[PDB]
């Protein structure tokens, strides 16, 4: 299983098909660490984030990072791992892997 | 501000995408200046039950 479990190598908790999927699809410019006078300096010429910004057309941080979106997965998988399917119900049973 | 953008002798006016006026140049100096707003966003509140 050493395809799907988290990486501890890496400096983040993933795993190296989600490494391989985040890096195949263009998400749009955010971060907002810092937005004020942005486009004043070198960013002289306009990008368009903050020409929409400059309107009053705004977006928002959502609720769940991608983090803990990580942690609940690699919780789902090593519950389904190593206790059949038993958890769904009631208190977690061990069972070796071949029986499974 | 200040900025560096090149000009051509009888050209007056900048236009953004918005098709609102940026840059400007100065009647009686001949400098080129940009235009950008002042203001920002909202807030919010944070509040328990009264
Ligand atoms: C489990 O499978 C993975 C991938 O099939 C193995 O990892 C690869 O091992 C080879 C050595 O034969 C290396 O050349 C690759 O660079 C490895 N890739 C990755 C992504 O780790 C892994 O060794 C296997 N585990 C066991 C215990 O055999
Ligand atoms: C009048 O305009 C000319 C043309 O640019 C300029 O050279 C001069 O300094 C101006 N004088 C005053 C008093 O504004």
């Amino acid at each position: 299983f050493s395809q799907i479990l988290p990486d501890p190598s890496k400096p983040s908790k993933r795993s190296p098909i989600e490494d391989l999927l985040f890096n195949k699809v263009t998400l749009a410019d955010a971060g907002f660490i810092k937005q004020y006078g942005d486009c004043l300096g070198d960013i002289a010429a306009r990008d368009l984030i903050c020409a929409q910004k400059f309107k009053g057309l705004t977006v928002l941080p959502p609720l769940l990072t991608d983090e803990m979106i990580a942690q609940y997965t690699s919780a789902l998988l090593a519950g389904t791992i190593t206790s059949g399917w038993t958890f769904g119900a009631g208190p977690a049973l061990q069972i070796p892997f071949p029986m499974q | 501000t200040e900025s560096n953008k090149k000009f051509l002798p009888f050209q007056q006016f900048g236009r953004d995408i918005a098709d609102t006026t940026d840059a400007v140049r100065d009647p009686q100096t001949l400098e080129i200046l940009d235009i950008t707003p002042c203001s920002f966003g909202g807030v919010s509140v944070i509040t328990p039950g009264t």
